[PDB]
């Protein structure tokens, strides 16, 4: 399928319009909205919402169409002592302590 | 951009931002056991239960027009959470309410649970739109991969994953390809893609890559304009 | 190794769905402009889910406004200088009622 | 027995205890698993609201009459009351105060009737309070550990025995009773964490308590007794004995 | 056939007491009035939700996900939304 | 690719048209249909 | 009997445990099949559910799938004492010898 050039920009953003005399005296008071249709738009709620339980269970889904991925949801949800899967790293010392375990070899 | 300059915004007679225990002149006042001779009153330590039971139904309830769907199943009960939490996690002391906090919410899930057994609250209705919508989306996917066919999320992915070795191959003093630089590329297809929606790729000049399109237009013969006048 | 070579690898998919979700909304942010020059009915469907929301209120009779909203800034705006300065409470239904009565040696319930 | 029961399935002990926000009634009781969407009833038939309300409000409070029905047949409530209300009936047109005198009696008698014929209630936080203070009991119980297996609390019929309880062989006390006031039931407890149970019986009746005329507690534990059933272990705890409660205090015999 | 249904007669309603015909006008006006107020009332709870759950948030507080945003976000998501996490997910968890 | 499943639950008696609930937004398109 | 599974018509099957070590692999395998369960292979009879990212609704979700496979009917009063694995696995025992006593299912 074609893409067109990366360097450029859709041909909305370049087409331009200028003013002249006379102009219409009218002022837009809204915006037309004739057809009650808004599809392929994701809901512009989803702002400012902080890390929750959606988070971690929206990236299970995302992991689990490819095959790396099923690896990492399998071996977190069994081989990992967290009492949550909104994993949050403040410290590194669980990842210090690995890499000495590992090292030595 | 803007601010609330009033510094007594949130002032209430109560107190700062207090939502749990407005001001009136009936307030509360105790009782003795000596000097009562006879009382009115609806408090009960039957909340906790009532709390209890009202998740039960309002999950199970709603699972019955599910049709099994274990994706949705997961997703309801994340959803059916957070309208539960609300007293823990509030701003608002839930436990200094007026006259009980906890009856106040007990009384009023159960109100969304009346609407829930009749399979007319509104979370519902607004749950199997948005599945359906999600679930011809998906079906449209796979009906396209059963022919051989490449999705168009599929072939997003790959020339995207081809432009990020075009950008490394280049950036050769500089090794951080940050997730900033990664984004602003994705972003860029996709305001190109999102404009070839409604004006699709002809030629080799690509998604909305005609001049010619903002050209003057006018409505088709067959389709006039249906609110107003024309002229 | 391939303990935290997995765990850190979920942990950054947990944050790199996050920051998709910031990004994803200052794209479709792109085309909402003009909040005070759309429709009702269409500044509504940019929000996508509020309508529903205001479904639930009129549906379960909670028209008092901001009931169920935990910091009601709307109802402090229209009440910086409202005589007895106060807001409602948290989900406060217009039907419900607490009122007790008790009867004591003295008059009035005193 | 729980006298108000509908087909409800959950929460037995506590449906009329429970005072719901609903306008009317949900569309199903409620659900012991997932069903499909065609096993319940779309947009239930026309007038449902006041059918529920009859089968679920109306009918179990009536079948709470009948089934305590034995506990309002005594000659105050069937000859007495019914016959002054006849007495004035028959001067209804005279003027208005006849017809005053000639439903207040019948006022009375619902009222005897619709306290009598209520569930008995014990003050429970009391009870839990009681057992939680034995040692014996925390050892094997805990209040967040304990789990209720079965509850029985009914009245006992007729007069008791006229050697345990004379208090009850008093003719002007029998005019007004038909009953004694007393009631009996268990407990079926079990604890999650240590995996013993016990079954909590106990014998209730009302006693005066510091005052001349008004009843001190209507359900008094006179007995209480714990059979503790554990892996190997059975132990007996008394909590009240009955022959030592009996000789310091004794039933309150309620009139009216 | 009972004579319950001669309540339905508006022919000779001047011969028993001629009232109906006026008390059912105040009941049409009052129905009209009530529907002017209530629908004030219950329609204007939607400015304060608009603006709450637009504005209401800071910085200094959690804001939590609502049901609505719960469904919107996991069942409601677009093509892009779902390239861009899988595109982040190949290039920086698999392909490093 | 695990084939997702045909459709959802279809209420019987909600439309785009004839919403079930009401609110002021579907008053609202209602009126700017008119005027 | 019969419940929807991803859109098909299949028939519900309940079981009857009746061993002590069927209990324990009962419930294990029930809590593990949990979505929001952690650290499921470190999960042992005497694992408390907070620990494993469970909280008071999600023991409600489990006892929920206890009566399905099962055919219990837990009363409101019993969920919230449901805290371990222990616990479940005590209170299945507990409505066995409950009905292999008195012949009935407890109060619900
Ligand atoms: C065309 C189609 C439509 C037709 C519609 C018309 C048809 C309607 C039909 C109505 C008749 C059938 C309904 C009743 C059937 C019950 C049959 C039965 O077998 O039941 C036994 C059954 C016993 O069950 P059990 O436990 O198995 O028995 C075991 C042992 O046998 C138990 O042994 P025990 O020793 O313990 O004995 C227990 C027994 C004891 O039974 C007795 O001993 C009998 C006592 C009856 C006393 C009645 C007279 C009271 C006054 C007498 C006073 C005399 C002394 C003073 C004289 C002064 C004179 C001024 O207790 C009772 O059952 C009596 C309960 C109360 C009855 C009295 C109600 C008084 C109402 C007064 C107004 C009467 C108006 C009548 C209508 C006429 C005008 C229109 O009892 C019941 O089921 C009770 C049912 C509920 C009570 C119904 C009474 C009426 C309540 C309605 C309230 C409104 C009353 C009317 C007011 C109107 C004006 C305001
Ligand atoms: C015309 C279109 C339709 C309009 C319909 C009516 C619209 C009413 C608009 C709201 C006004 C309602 C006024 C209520 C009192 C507000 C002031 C207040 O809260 O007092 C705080 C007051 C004021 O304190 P303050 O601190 O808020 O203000 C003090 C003023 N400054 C700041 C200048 C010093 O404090 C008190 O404690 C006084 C208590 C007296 C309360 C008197 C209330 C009597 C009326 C209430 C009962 C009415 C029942 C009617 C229902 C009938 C049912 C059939
Ligand atoms: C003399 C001839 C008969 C005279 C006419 C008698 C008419 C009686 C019925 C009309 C009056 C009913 C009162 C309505 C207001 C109270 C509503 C109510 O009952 O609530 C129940 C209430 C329900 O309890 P509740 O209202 O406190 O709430 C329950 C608590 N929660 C909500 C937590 C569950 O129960 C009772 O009050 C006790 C039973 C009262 C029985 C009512 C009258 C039954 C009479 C049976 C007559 C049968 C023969 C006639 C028909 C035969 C077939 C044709
Ligand atoms: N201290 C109190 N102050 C005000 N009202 C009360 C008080 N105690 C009870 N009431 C009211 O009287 C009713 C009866 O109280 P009661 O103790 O019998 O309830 P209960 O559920 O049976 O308690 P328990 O579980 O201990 O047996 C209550 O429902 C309540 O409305
Ligand atoms: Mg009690």
């Amino acid at each position: 399928l074609q893409w067109g050039s990366l360097a450029e920009r859709p041909m909305v953003d370049r087409v331009m319009s200028t003013s002249t005399w006379p102009v219409p005296y009218y002022q837009r008071l809204f915006k037309a909205y004739p057809i009650r249709e808004k599809k392929d738009k994701m809901s512009l709620l989803l702002s400012d919402i902080d890390i929750d339980d959606t988070n971690w269970y929206q990236a299970k889904d995302f992991l689990r169409g490819s095959f790396r991925g099923r690896q990492i949801v399998d071996y977190v949800e069994n081989n990992i002592a967290s009492n949550t899967y909104i994993l949050i790293q403040q410290d590194v010392a669980n990842m210090a302590k690995a890499y000495v375990h590992d090292i030595c070899g | 951009g803007y601010k609330i300059r009033n510094k007594s915004i949130f002032w209430t007679r109560a107190g700062w931002k207090n939502n749990w225990h407005p001001k009136n002149f009936n307030a509360p006042r105790p009782s003795y056991g000596e000097f009562t001779m006879g009382i009115r009153c609806r408090n009960d330590h039957h909340s906790f239960l009532r709390y209890v039971q009202t998740y039960r139904n309002m999950s199970r309830h709603c699972k019955q027009y599910f049709l099994g769907d274990k994706q949705l199943e997961e997703t309801f009960i994340l959803g059916l959470r957070s309208l539960f939490l609300v007293p823990y996690d509030s701003q608002c002391l839930t436990d200094q309410i007026k006259h009980g906090g906890e009856r106040r919410f007990v009384d009023q899930l159960d109100r969304d649970f009346e609407l829930i057994s009749y399979n007319t609250h509104p979370y519902q209705l607004f749950t199997y739109t948005v599945r359906n919508e999600h679930l011809a989306w998906k079906n449209e996917q796979y009906e396209k991969i059963q022919k051989g066919e490449k999705t168009f999320e599929q072939e997003l992915l790959d020339y995207l994953d081809e432009q990020v070795l075009a950008e490394k191959a280049k950036l050769r003093d500089g090794q951080n390809f940050s997730i900033e630089r990664m984004t602003e590329i994705a972003l860029h297809v996709f305001r190109k893609a999102r404009a070839g929606k409604v004006r699709p790729a002809q030629d080799v000049r690509g998604p909305d890559g005609n001049v010619n399109d903002f050209l003057e237009q006018r409505r088709p013969f067959e389709h006039p304009n249906p609110t107003g006048v024309t002229h | 190794l391939d303990d935290i070579e997995n765990e850190l690898s979920f942990h950054a998919a947990i944050w790199l769905n996050a920051y998709a979700d910031y990004t994803m909304f200052l794209f479709e942010l792109e085309e909402y402009n003009d909040p005070n020059d759309y429709l009702m009915h269409e500044n509504f469907d940019f929000f996508r889910g509020l309508e529903t929301e205001l479904e639930e209120l009129t549906e379960t009779h909670n028209y008092i406004p901001g009931a169920k909203d935990d910091v009601n800034l709307r109802g402090y705006l229209a009440t910086q200088f409202a005589w007895g300065k106060k807001v409602i409470s948290f989900y406060r239904h217009p039907a419900d009622d607490f009122k007790c009565a008790k009867a004591t040696k003295n008059m009035l319930g005193r | 027995q729980m006298g108000f029961s509908s087909d409800n399935p959950y929460n037995k002990r506590w449906e009329y205890k429970w005072k719901h926000s609903y306008y009317t009634y949900p569309r199903d009781y409620e659900h012991t698993e997932v069903r499909k969407p065609q096993d319940s009833k779309d947009v239930p038939p026309i007038y449902f609201a006041y059918y529920k309300d009859f089968v679920d409000r109306w009918l179990p409070g009536m079948n709470m009459w009948w089934q305590r029905r034995h506990r309002i047949f005594d000659k105050f409530n069937v000859y007495f009351l019914p016959g002054m209300s006849l007495f004035f009936y028959q001067f209804a047109d005279l003027a208005l105060g006849f017809k005053i005198m000639a439903a207040f009696p019948l006022f009375l008698a619902y009222t005897r009737i619709r306290d009598k014929t209520l569930d008995p209630d014990f003050k429970e936080t009391y009870l839990r309070d009681m057992i939680y203070q034995n040692p014996e009991i925390t050892k094997y119980f805990n209040e967040e550990t304990i789990h209720v297996l079965d509850y029985e609390f009914e009245y006992l019929p007729g007069y008791l025995c006229p050697e345990k309880f004379p208090e009850y062989q008093n003719k002007t006390w029998q005019f007004f009773n038909t009953d004694t006031a007393q009631a009996e039931g268990f407990f079926k407890f079990g604890d999650v964490e240590s995996g013993a149970t016990m079954t909590l019986k106990f014998k209730t009746m009302p006693i005066p308590g510091k005052f001349r005329y008004q009843v001190g507690e209507p359900f008094y534990f006179y007995d209480l007794r714990a059979e503790i059933k554990c892996d190997g272990v059975y132990k007996e705890v008394v909590l009240v004995d009955e022959k030592e409660s009996l000789k310091k205090i004794r039933p309150f015999l309620f009139l009216i | 056939i009972l004579d319950y249904l001669f309540l339905l007669d508006l022919n000779d309603d001047l011969t028993r007491k001629a009232v109906f015909e006026q008390v059912i006008i105040f009941i049409f006006i009052y129905c009209t009035m009530n529907f002017l107020a209530w629908s004030t009332v219950v329609e204007l709870i939607w400015p304060t939700h608009f603006f709450n759950r637009r504005h209401s948030s800071s910085q200094e507080f959690i804001r939590f996900r609502t049901y609505t945003e719960v469904l919107l976000k996991i069942s409601a998501y677009n093509d892009f939304f779902y390239v861009l996490n899988n595109y982040y997910y190949n290039q920086k968890l698999i392909l490093k | 690719m695990k084939k997702p499943m045909a459709k959802a639950y279809e209420h019987p008696y909600n439309s785009e048209h004839h919403p079930l609930n009401f609110s002021a937004v579907k008053i609202a398109e209602t009126f700017h249909d008119f005027i | 009997l019969t419940q929807y599974v991803e859109g098909q018509i299949v028939n519900r099957n309940q079981l009857t445990l009746k061993k002590q070590e069927d209990i324990e692999q009962y419930v294990l395998k029930l809590v593990r099949g949990y979505f929001r369960t952690t650290n499921k292979q470190g999960l042992n009879i005497n694992s408390v559910l907070q620990d494993h990212g469970l909280d008071e609704f999600d023991s409600i979700e489990l006892a929920m799938q206890v009566e399905e496979d099962l055919g219990y009917v837990i009363s409101a009063e019993t969920i919230p004492v449901l805290n371990k694995v222990k616990h479940f696995v005590n209170y299945i025992n507990h409505v066995e010898q409950f009905k292999a006593e008195n012949g009935k299912a407890p109060i619900a």
